[PDB]
């Protein structure tokens, strides 16, 4: 049944299954820290866009949903973030004109080295 | 080129001089039918009763019989 | 499976009449070689 | 070698043959269990 | 499939069991086709991969079939090849223009948009519309500025497009682009070559002979000749492209190239082979059979480093040799290039245009996009001449009234 | 000559299937038949030896 689709699924199954087996066997010989499981949670917490915070707290206080009212809630924040990204890519960010986009995509300005030391 | 072709022509003339078997006795290590020498015979499967018919026409086309 | 068994059992007469024999050598009436005589 | 073995034409042949083989096997199952 | 009845199939213990089980006969037919497919594959692999042992290469040119003309390394050389067509660097952008024109015909990337617009302009009666957008209107005139010009030209959007539709039809009607539903990316290859081989669909309008088959006679005697004499050059270009890509696909591996092409403007033909770089020999070419056909980097490094370093054993004291080798050493012994490098002499032909691009900064506006080229017949200068000429025309038309 | 005149895949598979159906299954049901001794008899013996085997 359309092997041209089965082969990527086969390699994907292999990769993901090997990763899961590895993490399993790795947190057995080394049990995970009972507190830095919160630290990795904080690390992934620091990476979420802002368009989702208006939903996030709403999930803590019950208000949010049953199970699907949520799944259609995340789509709105998602598409808001998506259209913001389209705008930033094409016409620029929130605080930069067209010249700043030109110097961004021409790589005229080095990463600031003097400041970081 | 003449020499290199004369070699082959000499070989062909020698093979011509033989012309057949008259002069060659029978040999028992080399019969004339390779199936005797190789011990080949049919089994139990692959033998249909409708095969002999086509067999015959093969025979008829090998011996030259033009009837078919 | 079963379906085929039926077909074989339908032909069980055309196959071969050779019945293997399970002979005994510790049987009570099993005949040794030279227990028969006049031969 | 693999670029020649997994060419699109050969891929579609393998697909068709696998489909027909699955069909015949499941039909054997169906006619066998209903007996 | 009920074929093994008859009387021609008695005598095999297995055909009778298939007489009573048609599933067995189906399995038998499937297997009897699959085994033959597998045999075909085996033999195809053998015939594909076996001739690779019998290929031998010339040992002087190493299978290139072509050596260098050293004089042309440092009224030209009469010994080495002839130039190619894409060597004339003054005709590059014109050739690219023709090619992109011919390519815009076949291009079916924007197919769905053209299709929906064609269906909208054919029916024009369904009108499954919805609520029109809240329209802001363009600025009134007498406000000079750039934003005003942008908005004003943007709002005159429907009458201009209407004039465009009135002059040129929908592209599918003028045959300017390929047909409506000739090709489908998911149908099959056979159906698509059938549809394209139907009525000169593989040819653009400019070369389609039906467009011209009606009038050609004493007047010029050329239109039907200068079209079959262009379609020929077109097809020659296409076949040459196929040949080049087969050469590249052979060279992607380390195989020798199938098409031997004549030498070019810097190279001469090898004189051991005639230029036929390799061949077949009935002798198995052990270097391939044991995998020793590549030369171990360190060896090549050593050979080259010893080739580029000629050694002098004699001393110019004993042998009264005062000058290095060569001829006319005496004349050889007699500005700010060191500060700002040398001047590149392959780009003089653009100088003029560059100067224009400095006298008229307004030409760098993001709204304009000229064709492209360098001569007074291309791109920038065409737009500039047009602008000056039309402003002069309008100037003269102002005063007469 | 003696290589290209060997039985191809069809005949080899036929041999294997014939031995599976006749070298074990035939003599076994023969033994069952003698232990139990025209389609009615077929059904009878297949049912009986199916049950008690
Ligand atoms: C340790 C103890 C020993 C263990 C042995 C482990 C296996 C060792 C050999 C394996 C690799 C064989 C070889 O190198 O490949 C040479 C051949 C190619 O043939 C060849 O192909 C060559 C061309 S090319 O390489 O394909 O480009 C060509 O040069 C050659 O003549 C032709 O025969 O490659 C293959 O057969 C291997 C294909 C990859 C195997 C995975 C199969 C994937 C499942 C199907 C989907
Ligand atoms: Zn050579
Ligand atoms: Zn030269």
């Amino acid at each position: 049944p359309r092997l041209a689709a089965v082969m990527p699924d086969a390699v994907y199954a292999l990769v993901q299954g090997t990763h899961k087996l590895g993490e399993y066997a790795h947190d057995l010989v080394f049990p995970p820290t009972p507190e830095d499981l919160r630290k990795l949670e904080q690390q992934v917490n620091a990476t979420i866009p802002r368009e989702f915070d208006r939903v996030r707290q709403r999930y803590a206080e019950g208000k949010i949903a049953n199970d699907e009212q949520l799944s259609s809630e995340l789509e709105d924040a998602s598409f808001n973030w998506y259209r913001r990204q389209l705008r930033t890519s094409v016409v620029g960010a929130t605080d930069e004109e067209l010249e700043d986009v030109a110097v961004r995509k021409l790589r005229l300005e080095p990463p600031a080295l003097q400041a970081s030391l | 080129a003449a020499v290199a072709a004369g070699w082959h022509l000499a070989s062909f003339a020698l093979n011509l001089a033989f012309w057949g078997v008259e002069g060659m006795p029978p040999d028992r290590y080399w019969p004339t039918s390779p199936r005797i020498r190789l011990q080949i015979r049919p089994g139990r499967y692959g033998n249909m009763d409708g095969g002999q018919r086509v067999y015959m026409d093969y025979l008829a086309r090998s011996e030259g019989v033009p009837l078919n | 499976y079963r379906r085929e068994m039926l077909h074989v059992a339908s032909k069980l007469n055309f196959r071969t009449p050779a019945r293997e024999v399970r002979i005994d050598t510790g049987s009570p009436d099993f005949i040794k070689w030279d227990d028969i005589n006049g031969i | 070698f693999l670029g020649w073995l997994l060419a699109p034409g050969r891929l579609e042949f393998y697909e068709k043959a696998a489909c027909v083989a699955i069909a015949l096997r499941v039909l054997g199952i169906v006619i066998a269990i209903s007996t | 499939m009920g074929q093994f009845y008859s009387r021609e199939f008695d005598g095999d213990p297995y055909v009778d069991l298939m007489r009573s089980l048609p599933e067995r006969e189906l399995v038998w037919w499937a297997q009897k086709v699959i085994w033959l497919a597998e045999g075909f594959t085996f033999v195809d692999h053998f015939a594909r991969t076996y001739p690779r042992l019998l290929q031998h290469k010339c040992q002087r040119c190493k299978g290139a079939g072509v050596m260098t003309c050293p004089a042309c390394l440092g009224g030209g050389c009469r010994v080495c090849g002839t130039a190619c067509a894409w060597d004339a660097e003054s005709e590059w952008m014109e050739r690219w223009g023709e090619w992109e024109s011919r390519l815009a015909y076949y291009d079916k990337a924007t197919g769905p948009l053209m299709d929906e617009w064609y269906e909208d302009v054919l029916n024009a009666g369904n009108l499954e519309e919805d609520t029109p957008p809240v329209e802001d209107d363009p600025p009134g005139p007498e406000v000079t500025g750039r934003w005003a010009e942008h908005d004003r030209a943007l709002h005159k959007d429907k009458k201009r497009m209407a004039a465009l539709m009135r002059r040129w039809g929908h592209p599918y009607d003028a045959d300017a682009n390929l047909g409506y539903q000739i090709v489908d990316p998911t149908a099959s290859m056979g159906e698509n070559v059938w549809n394209m081989a139907q009525v000169y669909n593989s040819l653009p309008p400019e070369l389609n002979p039906l467009r011209t088959q009606h009038l050609a006679d004493r007047g010029g005697g050329n239109t039907q000749a200068a079209v079959e004499a262009a379609r020929s050059a077109f097809d020659a270009q296409v076949v040459m492209e196929a040949a080049l890509l087969q050469n590249l696909e052979a060279a992607a591996q380390d195989l020798p190239k199938p098409h031997r092409l004549p030498p070019t403007a810097g190279t001469v033909a090898c004189n051991e082979c005639g230029g036929a770089a390799w061949g077949y020999s009935f002798f198995p070419n052990t270097a391939v059979m044991f995998g020793l056909e590549r030369p171990f980097w360190g060896d090549t490094l050593a050979r080259l480093s010893k080739y580029w370093n000629p050694t002098q054993v004699a001393d110019p004291a004993r042998t009264g040799q005062l000058l290095p080798y060569g001829e006319g050493g005496l004349r050889r012994l007699l500005a700010l290039e060191a500060v700002v490098g040398k001047a590149p002499a392959t780009t003089g032909r653009y100088r003029r245009d560059l100067e224009l691009l400095l006298a008229h900064p307004e030409l760098r506006d993001g709204a304009l996009r000229v064709p492209g080229g360098w001569g007074p017949e291309g791109g920038l200068q065409t737009y500039l001449r047009g602008q000056q000429e039309e402003q002069a025309r309008m100037q003269r038309r102002r005063d007469l009234a | 000559f003696s290589t290209i005149t060997q039985p191809d895949t069809d005949l080899i598979a036929r041999q294997e299937k014939g031995t599976l159906f006749w070298d074990i299954w035939a003599d076994f049901l023969v033994t069952a038949a003698d232990y139990y001794n025209e389609q009615n008899s077929l059904i009878e013996n297949i049912s009986n030896d199916f049950d008690n085997l």
